[PDB]
């Protein structure tokens, strides 16, 4: 939480997406459009 | 000061008979600029044992250009604690 | 630890401030740039004395009993 | 003044095999843990980090001796252990039993490395207390390089391979000698080469454009008895970088970090504690030193 | 309690020029390969490595001096020579006559380097003995690390237009190398250049590595590919030239690797010892109109 350690090589957040939940938001939602 | 602070001789040119210049560490923070973040303690204390950071800067021109080549740790002599 | 280890401790406390600098020098690659960090030793402590934890005017001040002083050089790690 | 003296407790008789291996040792340098009169023998062996069935890493175990206080045999009673200590910085007598033998004189410059030609001669095992004891090894300082210098160049070559005449022989003036690595922790040999590689490829982009033309001048006709590395042939490298005009000031800026960058590689290239031998005597084996501080 | 004194004795008088010569520089430093009290000759100055005969040397001196005890003139008696010892971390006295005359000041760190300038500067000859004493080159530790740096960079551009002409500038070598600048003073220092042969050893180094260390990079990059990669090395892969990176190491066979990776980090380790580390001392006070510092020595 500092400025001079902003491009840790290791930063406390990680991406994870659930690539089952994004296929059946997105098929549901180009059933209505 | 508390009596057993560490301590720093500066040194640029002999200018006078003799003067001297001395650095303690809460001093060198204030010549350093950095954020609040990185010491959150001292920056409140070092602040009201000196102004805003240019009353130390008038005695040393060069802290731009001093920083750049990196002179800086090559005029630094540890002297060690106060008596 | 001796010195040969510290200095290898260093750079994992240092990690972030290497890498956060150095992503500018892709476009800027000035020698005079690269200098980055000297370590001087102070003098020794001996073993097992605590440091005791103080307060002044607030301020918290350890305190190191016992120290004596030994300069050393300049030594520019990175 | 100051005493120094660690007398070892032992729980069992030893034996009068193991007596006669330690009586043969009754100079020698061993390191141990703390700093009292009594103390157990599981501090008194190097062993603590290199036993037989945990795989050794000699750079770790380099690494543990600089921490470690050192400390000299005086007799050997058939209980109790019996050594002096070793402090910064103080002198004292210094006689070498050790087993892959090199030749001192008066002025001459030591170190203390792990075992590293013969783990089995070099350590004896207890079997009456079933802890075993592993004695280190001194060594002259351009020897105790150049140890290191080998070993640091096998840990490279032997990740590749993922043959052993060039990796694991350690050359000097009249002998040559047999690395031992058959079980080798990389891990902590390889830190080591992970800094090599920071600092010797920012060494390779602040080259001095005028000494790769100096290069470039001499090898090619001027031949001369250490330069015999380049064979007598340029490097396809050494061409492409000397298309630039040579000028003073950009050198100066430039030698001046290749030369900031060399005191650095101090720290990456340390023994343990040296020992600076102001007085040897040939026939007695004897010698006398001041302990360095790390 | 301890008793420290250094007593050289003669076989043959001094003559009464040489004396005031010892007695220009009643302090000095000298440099004595042995620690007992009574003593030859041939050990206390560096004419027992440097000599006339024998090719000039600077890494064989730099080698010697961190084994070497060094020792402090007190007073010189005909013909019996009195040295201090010197002691680690003691506390004693110095008055600095070195030729040529740079400025001391207090809280410098003062280091002993081999002289490498002229030798009327350095030595003083004892016609008696036939035998030469050298002074070392008293310098401080900023100026010691740069006194160095620029003349070894003339050492090299000396070496390329002895060979070709047309590369190098006499006017743009003088004036950017021989002018030394420190703490706000100028230095114009003597260059010699009548006929360096000192610093031919550490010109032929440096660039032995130049050519080998961006040959040695790229095959230690490439061999340290893990999952346990140390995370800065990825950084220092945009530091290295684009140039390094295109070499074909097919081209130098394993055999031939081996010898060049051994003789890459055995340069490095020889190189920056001698760099770093001799016989080094500091001083807490000085004076201008005296010429005395008091000093205290610290080994290693």
């Amino acid at each position: 939480t500092e400025a001079g350690r902003f491009w840790a090589p290791h930063p406390e957040n990680v991406l994870f997406i659930h690539k089952p939940t994004m296929e059946e938001t997105r098929r549901v939602a180009l059933g209505l459009r | 000061e508390p009596l057993g602070t560490f301590l720093f001789s500066f040194k640029q040119e002999d200018n006078g008979s003799s003067m001297d210049m001395l650095l303690t560490p809460t001093s060198l923070f204030m010549l350093s600029g950095m954020e609040a973040a990185k010491a959150p303690q001292t920056h409140k204390v070092a602040g009201v044992w000196y102004g805003s950071g240019s009353g130390l800067a008038d005695f040393i021109p060069n802290l731009s250009e001093l920083m750049d080549t990196g002179e800086f740790h090559t005029l630094l002599t540890p002297v060690g604690p106060m008596v | 630890k001796g010195f040969a280890e510290v200095v290898a401790m260093i750079k994992d406390h240092f990690t972030d401030v290497i890498r956060t600098k150095y992503i500018q020098l892709r476009h800027e690659l000035y020698i005079n740039r690269l200098v980055f960090g000297a370590v001087c030793t102070l003098g020794t402590v001996p073993f097992d004395s605590h440091p005791v934890h103080q307060s002044l005017n607030s301020l918290p001040v350890l305190v190191f009993a016992n120290f004596e002083a030994a300069c050393g050089p300049w030594t520019v790690f990175l | 003044a100051l005493d120094k003296s660690i007398v070892v407790n032992l729980t069992s008789r030893l034996f009068a095999d193991e007596l006669a291996a330690l009586q043969s040792k009754i100079g020698s340098v061993l390191p141990l843990g703390d700093c009292h009169r009594l103390q157990n023998i599981q501090a008194l062996g190097l062993g603590c980090v290199c036993s037989r069935e945990t795989s050794p890493d000699y750079i770790q175990i380099m690494q543990y001796l600089s921490k470690c206080t050192l400390a000299v045999l005086e007799e050997v009673r058939p209980d109790s252990l019996r050594l002096t200590r070793m402090d910064p910085s103080d002198n004292l007598q210094i006689k070498n039993v050790y087993a892959p033998f090199f030749q001192w004189d008066s002025n001459t410059q030591l170190a203390v490395l792990p075992p590293l030609f013969s783990r089995k001669d070099s350590t004896i095992v207890l079997e009456s207390n079933g802890f075993d004891i592993v004695f280190p090894m001194v060594v002259p300082q351009q020897l105790g390089h150049a140890i290191l210098q080998q070993l640091l160049v096998y840990h490279i070559y032997s990740k590749i391979s993922a043959l052993d005449l060039y990796t694991t022989n350690v050359s000097f003036m009249g002998r040559t000698y047999r690395l031992d690595v058959d079980n080798t922790d990389p891990r902590t040999a390889l830190r080591v080469l992970d800094d090599l590689s920071m600092y010797l490829c920012i060494l390779s982009a602040l080259v001095p454009r005028g000494c790769l033309r100096l290069l470039t001048a001499l090898v090619r006709h001027d031949r001369h008895p250490l330069t015999e590395v380049f064979e007598g042939v340029v490097p396809d490298e050494v061409t492409r970088i000397d298309l630039d005009q040579l000028s003073v000031p950009d050198d100066i800026t430039r030698m001046r970090v290749m030369f900031s960058y060399l005191q650095s590689l101090s720290s990456i290239f340390n023994l343990g504690p040296r020992l600076h031998v102001y007085a040897y005597s040939a026939e007695t084996l004897a010698a006398s030193c001041w302990y360095s501080p790390r």
